[PDB]
């Protein structure tokens, strides 16, 4: 009910009663009992109802012992997430989902072979409290195999650095892991952590990392205003030359309308050869290409 | 011929699409894949994504499910040529294994920046003979048959750039002290290029020492009705320039 | 933007399982799927010409029973289940 709900979940996992060997073995029975008993009870047989009634009972009494188990077990998920935290992922969060992974653990569970729950959950708590801590520790997602490769190879490094006194060339690294250098140089590129953008400058309090970036999405008016201008030249200087072969340039690269046409399209509704509207094209394309008509194009590239 | 080593495979954009694979030829197959295997070429190497490349072949309009069309382009040139000069990174397509000399693109730029270097030099005997390497290297015209309106800029552009090429040759065969087989290579392509002014003040500067006025004024005025036809105009001033100082007949440039 | 001609544009009515109902556009040439998202909810449309669950089911993820079936066999169900009862009789 006050801050620091850490202090408050503790108190709230309590006085749990831990459980010495034959207590939990017994429970386990108990859970077996309830687990049987609903799945007979999901059977779509007709049956006496008081044993409906004894199965339901025996269902909530698995139940009720599942639940216990779990606040019996809720210690060692604190004792195992507290020792992969303060790693860009909350530590209640890793408790939270430490749990998922011990109620996945639990229900895989048999008695048969008879050992303790630590050696069987533990397995499953640093599997689910990894795999969470792959899939949603950074901004951006990593897959769960690709941070495997890359924390491997940093843990390998960090062994080198230990191992020699030096930093190793990044072909030792990967010649000593058999991958190609260039992909040792693209995980490393795709292992970092992003900076945030309100980060102060100095003593400066105003002046924050945030107005400092410009964008390249932005329309600069100079370029519109040189877009516009073009349009407009490239309108007059189409109306420079003749009015025939103003029509057969504007249909080539489609200037009238969004859509270029073919030699062979605009064959039809005038009515002339391949040879003679690529003659005319050609034609018009070295007239524009003389140096009378440039200086009013060549700056505007 | 000098230059044929042993497993040495030439590429050519100057000329047509072809493939030469220590002397045999490779088919090179369907226009839209010489295209597609110009567009690779031109870029010197480049991992270029399928959206450019489609883009490339085809422009504003590809059809809309022709990315595995692509695809099988690829593949084509994949099992024509060899399968590692060709490698793909990330949907992107790209050419490597290019030594000295397998492109007579680039060896048309070593040869241009050689010549450059020997005019820059003073050196002539080693610049003729680099331009006369240089023009071996075109064959006919550049891209014969590709489609793509990507393929029409660098058509134009290439015409371009041999334009200047053969410019600066005929001006240092003139200042060199040739004539006869330059007033040849200028009449030829006035006859092939009516509207290029630059080609007609070579044509006015090379008769104008060769010994020939009449018709280099008639083809000045020929040239001058054309211009006022189809543009209307007044040609530029250095021409009126060249054309004024012939008047008076300054020996001085001889 | 002037004298562009856009492409012209469908009206197709999508209906969910809980009776919202909202109209937006498709292109002619584009093809019109019979499935698609609720703008109000959320929820699976429907009722666009022919439609049906193509296969809802989507292999459900399994539940205790299924984890117990690979603990557990036939009649060490029967058996274990006689055994609880027997457990109830002692205790009651």
């Amino acid at each position: 009910a006050t801050a620091d709900p850490v202090k408050d979940y503790l108190k709230q996992i309590g006085k749990v009663p831990l459980l010495n060997a034959e207590q939990e073995v017994e429970l386990a029975k108990r859970i077996e009992a309830g687990l049987f008993a609903e799945d007979k009870l999901a059977n779509s047989d007709k049956l006496a109802p008081k044993l409906k009634r004894e199965l339901e009972i025996i269902a909530e009494d698995g139940r009720r012992a599942k639940n216990h188990l779990l606040e019996a077990n809720l210690r060692l998920v604190v004792s195992l997430a507290k020792r992969y935290t303060g790693r860009g992922m909350l530590f209640l969060d890793l408790i939270q989902e430490g749990n998922l992974g011990l109620i996945r653990a639990v229900e895989k569970f048999d008695y048969t072979k008879g050992y303790k729950f630590s050696t069987y959950a533990t397995w499953w708590i640093r599997q689910a409290i990894t795999r969470a801590m792959a899939d949603q520790a950074r901004t951006i997602r990593i897959p769960v195999h690709m941070v495997e490769v890359i924390n491997k190879l940093a843990r390998v490094q960090r062994q080198m650095l230990q191992d020699l006194g030096r930093e190793p060339t990044p072909e030792e690294l990967a010649k000593e892991l058999d991958m190609t250098p260039e992909k040792v140089i693209e995980v490393q590129k795709y292992g970092r952590e992003p900076i945030s953008l309100h980060t102060p400058l100095g003593e400066d309090g105003d002046s924050e990392f945030g107005d400092l970036i410009e964008d390249s999405e932005a329309v600069v008016p100079a370029d519109a205003v040189s877009f516009t201008l073009l349009q407009e030249q490239l309108h007059s200087v189409l109306d420079t030359l003749s009015e025939r072969e103003a029509g057969v340039v504007s249909m080539r690269f489609g200037l009238t309308d969004g859509q270029p046409k073919t030699l062979d399209e605009i064959g039809k509704v005038y009515g002339v050869t391949r040879e003679r509207i690529r003659q005319i094209e050609s034609k018009t394309m070295s007239k524009l290409r003389h140096p009378s008509r440039s200086q009013v194009l060549r700056d505007y590239l | 011929a000098e230059e044929e080593e042993s497993g040495a495979l030439r590429f050519g954009v100057l000329g047509p699409v072809r493939a030469w694979r220590d002397g045999e030829t490779l088919a090179t197959g369907s226009p839209q894949q010489r295209a597609l295997l110009a567009a690779l070429l031109l870029r010197e190497g480049r991992t270029a994504t399928a959206g450019e490349l489609i883009d490339a072949l085809w422009g504003e309009e590809p059809p809309s499910q022709a990315l595995a069309a692509v695809r099988t382009y690829a593949s084509r040139l994949r099992k024509v040529l060899d399968p590692g000069v060709l490698v793909s990174e990330s949907g992107g397509y790209a050419v490597r294994g290019l030594a000295e000399g397998a492109l007579d693109l680039a060896r048309a730029q070593d040869l241009a920046s050689a010549a450059e270097k020997a005019r820059s030099a003073g050196d002539l005997c080693h610049a003729r003979d680099l331009l006369r390497r240089a023009l071996d290297l075109w064959d006919g015209e550049v891209l014969a048959g590709v489609p793509g309106p990507y393929a029409q800029t660098q058509r134009v552009r290439l015409g371009e750039w041999r334009l200047q090429l053969l410019e600066t040759r005929l001006d240092m065969d003139l200042d060199q002290g040739c004539h006869a087989e330059a007033v040849s290579e200028l009449t030829a392509l006035t006859a092939a290029h009516p509207l290029r002014e630059r080609l007609r003040e070579l044509l006015m500067l090379a008769l104008y020492r060769s010994g020939r006025q009449a018709e280099a004024l008639a083809v000045y005025a020929d040239t001058r009705r054309l211009l006022a036809d189809e543009l209307g105009v007044d040609p530029r001033p250095g021409l009126q320039e060249l054309q004024q100082r012939i008047l008076q007949a300054d020996p001085a440039l001889a | 933007d002037r004298g562009i001609d856009l492409a012209p544009r469908q009206a197709v009515e999508y209906a969910c399982e809980k009776g919202h109902r909202f109209e937006m556009p498709f292109s002619v040439e584009a093809e019109i799927p019979p499935e698609w998202e609720c703008k109000v909810c959320g929820a699976q449309a429907l009722l666009v010409d022919g439609d049906g669950p193509e296969e809802k089911k989507a292999k459900p993820a399994r539940t205790h029973w299924d984890m117990l079936m690979e603990r557990r066999t036939r009649e060490e169900l029967e058996e274990v289940l006689e055994e609880r009862l027997a457990v109830l009789r002692s205790g009651a």
